[PDB]
RNA sequence: CUUGAGUCUCGUAGAGGGGGGUAGAAUUCCAGGUGUAGCGGUGAAAUGCGUAGAGAUCUGGAGGAAUACCGGUGGCGAAGGCGGCCCCCUGGACGAAGACUGACGCUCAGGUGCGAAAGCGUGGGGAGCAAACAGGAUUAGAUACCCUGGUAGUCCACGCCGUAAACGAUGUCGACUUGGAGGUUGUGCCCUUGAGGCGUGGCUUCCGGAGCUAACGCGUUAAGUCGACCGCCUGGGGAGUAC
């Protein structure tokens, strides 16, 4: 009930699952959605139209304000990058600016060892 | 290095004549001083090694030009480790 | 090229994300090249350039 | 990496910036680092490019 | 003695301190029995990043030839002087005049 | 005596070394705001973290390690090795007009010194990563690979240890011997009118002729043709072990 009117919405696009939060301008919490809690789970999600359905069910928590507009911030790599604003800009929201906020370091700490089969 | 006004300074204090910067005279007396200037720069520090490699480059063909001296002219050698305070 | 206050020739060896241009898509003699990237180094510290983009 | 378009659209000029990082230096990190396989493979990779 | 060449950048809300800054170093460095050949005032500009908070700086050159002893008791004036937000001072490299 | 070797002058390029500064990106953590039932992970899963409010998101702060792009078939170093920007101390290499010394050189058992990483001692530090160790999973079993954690260690100082597929698996120095394309750096010259064109040195890639080779292949940076000095080999196992 606070009509943020316009407010840049982060995705958080990784690989064993992707979320994005239709946050408002300064940065808070106005609905957030998971392919998780997308129906389907396990590992079925990451899939670029698994994500859509998720970021989609905000136009249904967050719709409760009236976002005319929108920005858009995509994180990490992942079937959810472009997923995510496509639905956005079928949903009925408008566009500010696409980004992407991904941590590029400058070779700063040492990623872990990992994988070795 | 050297600075010029050091280098083309003594080459005139040793040379038997004028600009002879070749002189075994001049040359291995311009050496100790690159040599005795930098013992106090490797005072400090130390772990510089690949420097002290040029040192010690500079120390023993200092050493290979003053026993060439010895075998081309007796004199001159104690003739001029005195000049140099040389063999300690 | 050796410097930093001549950040007008130096906007064009760079992009949107202010990343200093590859020589592969230059060919700056090389010996220039080293010059151009530590230009945009320095030049960043006085603020004259960006050194990412998204802040 | 900045967007700014009028005239409402999804275009893209997304992939745009999408040619200096994006997922490349990213699954570049992903997993472990490299040290003696990459002077290696970087030096070998290399001599693929030449035909 | 060496040339140089130092760019000193003072906060935003003190500019007016700049042009008495100058006068303090130039006239150190006159009577240190060095050179002065080349300055330029920038005043404020904005930044590329907010370095040390703000956007905008003051922005003001050099390019001495004073004896690296007396300039070298130049980063310690610039350091304690929370005026000065960034100190950036690169080697002689030939004389430098007009220009910039 | 001057062509070997060296000195002087003036330039050039460089992640060569030692010290001290400093910047920006990211991680983690601490605090607070928004917000709400998931997050994280895998082939799946589970351990683990979440309603004591995570994850996400945003603001402020602390700290440590390493410096994207440039970065290259690149450069410097005796080797090992050496990447942000700045200053200070310092070594070597190369070119050019030259000027100077005058065989002062090459090699080198023993000797002295330098040595990746892991490891050791004292004292610091500790973000990320990670032997040990602990859970979860896989499996016939799984003291493993995988997942969630994680200590030494990795970082600093100072001292020790001296090994590596310390590899070009090819000792150092010098003189000769068809060529082709390229890289990097110096210099001379050319309506220098140009990106540029012609030479002449240093270092370095790839192809390759003669020759060499058991073959693979090496091929002016030789494993070709020679000369000086040094190290080394003499069947496999036992054994780089015992004493």
């Amino acid at each position: 009930r606070k009509q943020v009117s316009d407010g840049v919405a982060h995705i958080h696009a990784s690989f064993n699952n992707t979320i994005v939060t239709i946050t408002d301008r300064q940065g808070n919490a106005l609905g957030w959605a998971t392919a998780g809690g997308s129906g389907f789970r396990g590992s079925r999600k990451s899939t670029p139209f698994a994500a859509q359905v998720a970021a989609e069910r905000c136009a249904d928590a967050v719709k409760e304000y009236g976002i005319k507009n929108l920005e858009v911030m995509v994180k990490g790599p992942g079937p959810g990058r472009e997923s995510t604003i496509r639905a956005l800009n079928a949903a009925g929201f408008r566009i500010t600016n696409i980004t992407d906020v991904t941590p590029i370091p400058h070779n700063g700490c040492r990623p872990p060892k990992k994988r070795r089969v | 290095s050297l600075s010029t006004e050091a280098t083309a300074k003594i080459v005139s204090e040793f040379g038997r004549d004028a600009n002879d910067t070749g002189s075994t005279e001049v040359q291995v007396a311009l050496l100790t001083a690159q040599i005795n200037h930098l013992q106090g720069h490797f005072a400090e520090h130390k772990k510089d090694h690949h420097s002290r490699r040029g040192l010690l480059r500079m120390v023993s063909q200092r050493r290979k030009l003053l026993d060439y001296l010895k075998r081309k002219d007796v004199a001159r050698y104690t003739r001029l480790i005195e000049r140099l305070g040389l063999r300690r | 090229e050796i410097d930093y206050k001549d950040i007008a020739t130096l906007k064009n060896y760079i992009t949107e994300s202010g990343k200093i241009v590859p020589s592969r898509i230059t060919g700056t003699r090389a010996k220039y090249q080293r010059q151009l990237a530590r230009a945009i180094k320095r030049a960043r510290y006085l603020s004259l350039l960006p050194y990412t983009d998204r802040h | 990496i900045k967007v700014r378009e009028n005239e409402p659209f999804d275009v893209a000029l997304r992939r745009f910036k999408r040619s200096c990082e994006k997922a490349g230096v990213l699954a570049e990190v992903r997993r472990r680092e490299f040290y003696e396989k990459p002077t290696t493979e970087r030096k070998r990779a290399k001599a693929s490019a030449v035909k | 003695m060496r040339h140089y060449e130092i760019v000193f950048m003072v906060h935003p809300d003190q500019s007016e301190q700049v042009p008495g800054m100058i006068e303090r170093y130039t006239a150190a460095i006159t009577g240190a029995e060095g050179k002065i050949h080349r300055l330029e005032d920038w005043g404020r500009r904005q930044l590329a990043y907010p370095i040390n908070k703000l956007h905008k700086a003051h922005y003001v050159l050099m390019n001495v030839e004073a004896p690296q002893e007396v300039i070298d008791e130049l980063e310690t004036t610039f350091r304690f002087n929370d005026a000065v937000i960034r100190s950036m001072v690169m080697r002689t490299k030939h004389a430098v005049t007009e220009a910039s």
